[PDB]
């Protein structure tokens, strides 16, 4: 019964949880393969973007808030960088638990 | 041990409220897999 | 005989039944055999006898 | 199945509970004390194991439904014990609440306070209020009356704060239980269970009550007292007879209730039903319906169903009671010595061992003596190979399947699989008739069962099937231009006839 | 787009990228090592 | 008991019909609002409202019915209950639950119901169509059967025949014929129709 | 599909009550009625009901079975599918003196 | 009595659904959500339903549940459950494809 | 004393069973076996040991 709910969390069914998700990240075991090809990436790009087509989910998603954030954890990061793991700044957490 | 883990049930009184896999495979319910976590619904008009 | 087609599995009443004037009956019998102009059609023809009753007929 | 007989009531839930006598004495069809089955022709013996009572039989009818063989459900019926039977399946537990009695004060060997305290948990542990269940320990402000008080201010709090936790959404009212919650109570309990045997004296009265032995074959013994609690009892081994435990038990059952209630269940009981000492006890087995006895064909002669054999015994048993016990009525009571008290006390032992054993024998043939191979009884049936649940229900043959050697092939596609003519003109996928297909079903069931594409049936409106078996063009030809026929039942007017096309390379197959 | 879809039963799923590999570990090439270790 | 072994109480049918308009018939006519649970074909997915009439309502009108207590006569505004419980009554457009197996789908709606509920005890008029040696049969506002048994008549009466090509006679002398005015002693329902048994006495 | 809709899928009857699809069985119809599907364990004799007492009795709540004993009540009753090896289960439960009783809905 | 009943399950059952406007979940039609609706909703053009698009020559409940879809006509919904009796109500239509 | 030869059951009973043994497989041994081909065409079978 162990499954993905629509929060995101990994839950059995029961609703007791398990994981808050899949891999810490919840990436597809399948569509990773190319994930950071980066090279075979910029290489049939225009390929690429015609088949994901940001023009339709424009309206849809949210293309800001997420990223401000992106921007303050790896300035804190760089920061609180040196020092060991039990000093860690907790001040600011993943992009993805927000 | 199919047998005792029912005794577990019934000198707790247990609720089965037919949940896990397992659970549902005997009553026949579908499972909470995939096809099993959402539902269906008919935008029917002419009821107003 | 009765399926779950055409027969609801359970139904029940919300409030108390409550009593009707002779009116009130005929101003339903029209209304009701207005609106259904197949089987409702045999049944219907049983109800305008009953209107025809509510006046003083055969 | 069909996609045009849906039902929109289900069950939601499942619960486990014992058989009173009651529900059963009410349900039952009929009563069974006769070991013969058959007479002397082939005919269900009337009080016989296949009374027709409990299921249509042969080529006879259900007396109790009027339907056949075929359409019968079967109906429970039963078989009263003329003396109660310790349940095999719990007498472990039993044989616990028994030895923490005490046969004085009718109540548990432990503690009383301590008991309450127990209780309180449970009640919150079926809440989820796992800190409260420990915050509640934390009492002893500050002889006899200051007890009163301390099983008062403990109460009050676990109740309040029970309260406390429905006000916001924490708790339902059915309760609330994960995984977590689970746990610390099937801890706790276990934990009430060891605090209830330990105890030897008894705390709240101060008396000693003489330990019971046990066998595996379920048989209570009972040793007599010690020195030192012979003497301390006045300053305050043998058999003993399945009854003699329930009355005991049934006392103790109905004084300390109160936790009882909070032992035997993980939810608040919305139902507010009493708990009794009787649930261990049969006094009435469930005949099954005959449909389920039904017994085997070693092609041609006739085997009978094993379990019904296992009954039979219980029976034969069962009677020779009501005669020893109607015997007993006839031994004037001036006659009767103290000593032939003795003899008699055998006999009556005996009776409630053999009719126990026999009992088992059909539950778990473990706790049943030996004929040497033994009979399966309901324990080694639900555990059968994987397990009934695993070799019938997670594990079960179907229909509409077919296994066949597998052999190369570079001409069809990857997300191909090669169809073999035997195959495809016997599996066939039921397709709704309507307008789009009405020109292919047509076609179809023209060219019958043997050409392929085509079919082999039509289920009309009313679910009726139509072999177009060993049909030929015509009658085909007509029941063909038939498929879009209006609806003679105004009930399933909605419905349209399907027909059970050949495989075509249309569909999909796993 | 790469994301991992709201269901699947990645618990069955794994149970499968276990126990299927495991049927490479019927040979042997210090510690514990193999269908054993996973007994463990 | 405790509660259980005194709630078959609720079953004693909490609608007393009068004998008030003094014609000395009782009023039995009711207004009964009810829910509804039923299903829809996948052809009346447009037409919805229609669909519940054609093969839920219709097949009840002058059908005794065990729920209601009485015969369906007809109903009064059939509304629907959208499954999505936020939406503005309005929106010509409501969801509602589809079946798993099957495309069919389920709703609760209310609708009024009128309905003749007569309970044993009440008193009624009916116009005689037969007589025979052992009943008297009546119909009650032209449309439902009735019989009165043999020993229910008054033990008084007097019974006759013709020949020329049955027929009773009251008290006195009068062959009694049209306007008979006896009262509900049992109901059968559970026959094709409706019936009726009543008397005439003390 | 491949565990019930061609294996051993059935529809049987359900007591709303008790939830209980052991007990549930046809009604012995007079001659000229139709079959109810009744809750033995929730009935009553009409006998043993006569003896609660000031209302009058009612028809479409009697019924008898093929014995030729009149009952009443306990026509709360439903539809639903299950595989049938669980009927069988119960049975052998119930043997044990084990009752399974599914809420059943839509209460 | 079953009037206060009725009251309580149709307040509890709003209570639960999550407004249009608070909707924190993936506009992305989804694996399992796709399978079924071409499915279902087959079931139902295969039984006489509604078809609000030109079959063209379809002799196939599905396939033509397909060609449906595509242009977006499929008249459906999917309640969509949080492992908590919770859920928000998606249509068809106001899902992205893919 | 009437229980000084009265019977025990553990005996009585091993006489009673031996009998009923008999009239239950002689019983179903003049006995035929109806097919009832299930409303289906599948047919039900009159076993008790599928072991597959
Ligand atoms: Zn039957
Ligand atoms: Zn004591
Ligand atoms: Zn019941």
């Amino acid at each position: 019964g162990v499954h993905v709910s629509y929060d995101n969390s990994i839950r059995d069914a029961d609703g007791t949880l398990v994981q808050f998700m899949y891999g810490g990240d919840a990436i597809d075991i399948t569509k990773e393969s190319h994930m950071t090809q980066f090279e075979f990436c910029l290489d049939n790009y225009y390929a690429l973007l015609k088949k994901y087509n940001p023009s339709a989910l424009i309206e849809h998603l949210d293309v800001e808030s997420a990223l401000k954030y992106s921007k303050k954890t790896l300035k804190y990061r760089k920061k609180h960088s040196k020092e060991p793991h039990y000093k860690q700044s907790v001040k600011y957490d993943p992009v993805l638990a927000k | 041990t199919t047998c005792q883990f029912l005794t577990k049930a019934v000198l707790d009184n247990e609720r089965e409220q037919l949940d896990s896999p397992s659970a549902r495979i005997v009553v026949g319910k579908l499972n909470n897999v995939g096809t099993g976590s959402f539902d269906v619904l008919a935008k029917v008009p002419n009821a107003a | 005989t009765a399926t779950t087609l055409n027969t609801p599995v359970v139904i029940h009443a919300t409030q108390l039944p409550q009593h009707v004037s002779t009116d009130e009956v005929l101003q339903f019998l029209e209304s009701f055999i207005d609106e259904k102009e197949t089987n409702l059609s045999s049944s219907i023809s049983q109800l305008k006898r009953i209107q025809r009753d509510f006046k003083g007929l055969p | 199945m069909d996609i045009s007989k849906p039902v929109g009531s289900e069950i939601t839930s499942v619960d486990f509970g014992i058989l009173t006598a009651k529900e059963i004495r009410n349900l039952s069809a009929k009563q069974i004390t006769n070991p013969t089955v058959l007479d002397n022709l082939g005919h269900p013996v009337s009080g016989g194991l296949y009374d027709l009572a409990l299921g249509a039989f042969l080529r006879n009818l259900c007396s109790t439904c009027g339907l056949d063989e075929k359409f019968c459900p079967g109906h429970q019926g039963h078989i009263e014990l003329p003396v109660p039977c310790y349940n095999p399946l719990f007498f472990n537990q039993l044989y616990i609440y028994l030895r923490a009695s005490c046969l004085f004060c009718h109540h548990f060997r432990l503690k009383s306070v301590e008991v309450h305290r127990y209780a309180c948990k449970l009640r919150l542990l079926q809440y989820g209020l796992i800190d409260e269940s420990y915050k509640l320990d934390e009492i002893t402000l500050g002889s006899s009356t200051l007890l009163n008080e301390l099983k008062s201010k403990r109460s009050e709090y676990v109740d309040m704060a029970i309260a406390k936790a429905l006000s916001d959404g924490r708790t339902t009212e059915r309760g609330s239980f994960t995984a977590t919650v689970n746990d610390e109570r099937k801890k706790l309990v276990h934990e009430f269970h060891k605090k209830l045997l330990s105890r030897g004296k008894c705390d709240n009265c101060g008396m000693f009550s003489p330990k019971f032995r046990k066998d595996g074959f379920t048989k209570i013994f009972e040793t007599a007292l010690n020195e030192k609690q012979i003497t301390n009892n006045r300053v305050k081994s043998t058999y003993i007879l399945s009854t003699e435990v329930k009355n005991i038990l049934d006392t103790v059952f109905r004084k300390e209730q109160c936790v009882l209630q909070y032992v035997f269940h993980s939810r608040p009981n919305l139902s507010r039903k009493l708990v009794k000492a009787d649930s261990f006890f049969m006094d009435v087995l469930v005949v099954p319906p005959t449909r389920f006895r039904l017994p085997s064909k070693l092609g041609e002669e006739v085997h009978e169903n094993s379990q019904n054999q296992l009954l039979s015994k219980v029976l034969t048993t069962s009677l020779l009671i009501r005669d020893l016990n109607d015997d007993l009525s006839k031994l004037q009571k001036d006659k009767v010595s103290l000593e032939d008290r003795r003899v008699i006390f055998s006999r009556l032992m005996n009776a409630f061992v053999t009719i126990q054993n026999d009992v088992n024998a059909f539950i778990d043939s473990t706790k049943a003596q030996g004929r040497t191979v033994p009979i399966p009884g309901v324990k080694q049936a639900l555990e059968k190979k994987e397990g009934l649940f695993r070799k019938h229900m997670m594990g079960k043959r179907v229909n509409y399947a077919a296994r066949s050697v597998i052999s190369p092939d570079p001409n069809i596609e990857t997300n191909e699989i090669g169809v073999p003519p035997v195959f495809a003109v016997k599996l066939t996928y039921p397709e709704p008739v309507t307008a789009y297909n009405i020109a292919e079903l047509r076609q179809a069931v023209i060219n019958g069962p043997d050409k392929w594409p085509g079919a082999t049936q039509i289920q009309n409106e009313d679910g009726s099937l139509v072999s177009l078996i060993g049909m030929s063009v015509e009658q085909r030809k007509a029941l063909a231009n038939q498929l879009l026929t209006p609806s003679s039942n105004v009930s399933t007017h909605t419905l349209n006839k399907k027909v059970y096309r050949h495989i075509k390379n249309r569909d999909v197959v796993l | 787009r790469s994301l991992i879809n709201p269901g699947e039963a990645v618990g069955i799923i794994a149970s499968q990228s276990v126990g299927e590999p495991s049927t490479q570990m019927t040979l042997n090439t210090n510690v514990t090592l193999g269908i054993p270790r996973l007994r463990e | 008991n405790r509660e259980t072994a005194r709630f078959i109480k609720k079953h004693k049918k909490q609608v007393t019909n009068p004998i008030d308009e003094k014609n000395g018939t009782s009023n039995c006519i009711v207004r009964v609002p009810i829910a509804l649970y039923v299903s829809l074909a996948p052809m009346y997915l447009e037409n919805p409202l229609q669909g519940v009439m054609k093969q839920h309502l219709n097949p009840l009108v002058m059908k005794y019915n065990n729920k209601v207590g009485g015969v369906v006569l007809g109903y009064e505004g059939l509304k629907i209950l959208d499954a999505d419980p936020l939406s503005k009554e309005d929106t010509s457009e409501k969801l509602i639950k589809i079946t798993p197996d099957t495309p069919f789908g389920f709703t609760w709606c209310h609708v009024n119901l009128y309905v003749w509920q007569p309970q044993v005890g009440d008193v009624l008029e009916g116009y005689i169509f037969i007589q025979s040696a052992s009943h008297i049969g009546l119909l009650i506002h032209d449309a439902f059967n009735a019989s009165i048994k043999k020993n229910n008549i008054p033990v008084d009466w007097t019974f006759v025949h013709n020949d020329v090509e049955g027929h009773w006679v009251d008290s006195n002398g009068e062959p009694i014929d049209g306007k008979l005015r006896f009262t509900v002693r049992n109901v059968h329902t559970t026959g094709r129709v409706v019936s009726v048994d009543g008397t005439l006495i003390s | 599909d491949r565990l019930l809709n061609s294996s051993d899928y059935t529809q049987a009857s359900v007591c709303r009550e008790c939830g209980s699809i052991l007990t549930t069985q046809q009604s012995v119809p007079r001659i000229g009625s139709i079959s109810t599907v009744c809750c033995r364990r929730c009935s009553m004799r009409f006998e043993d009901a006569k003896k609660l007492l000031k209302i009058f009795i009612d028809d479409s709540q009697i019924w008898e079975d093929g014995q030729g004993n009149k009952f009443v009540g306990g026509n709360e009753t439903t539809t639903v599918a299950i595989p049938f090896v669980l009927k069988y289960l119960d049975s052998e439960l119930s043997a044990m003196g084990i009752r399974l009783r599914y809420n059943v809905e839509p209460k | 009595d079953f009037q206060q009943h009725e009251q309580i399950r149709r307040k509890t059952l709003k209570e639960k659904a999550i407004p249009k406007d608070q909707r924190a979940t993936t506009p992305y039609m989804t694996k399992y959500e796709r399978a079924r609706i071409l499915g279902t909703r087959a079931l139902q053009i295969s039984m006489n339903a509604p078809v609000f698009v030109d079959l063209e020559g379809e002799t196939d409940p599905l396939r033509i549940a397909m060609k449906e879809l595509a242009e977006k006509k499929i008249p459906l919904v999917i309640r969509r459950y949080l492992p908590d009796g919770s859920f928000e109500d998606w249509s068809v239509e106001e899902l992205i494809v893919d | 004393s009437q229980a000084e030869s009265l019977p025990i059951v553990s005996n009585k009973k091993i006489v009673f069973d031996d009998e009923v043994s008999i009239e239950n497989k002689e019983s179903h041994k003049e006995l035929d076996l109806p097919e009832v081909k299930e409303d289906n065409g599948s047919e039900i079978v009159y076993e008790e040991n599928t072991s597959e």
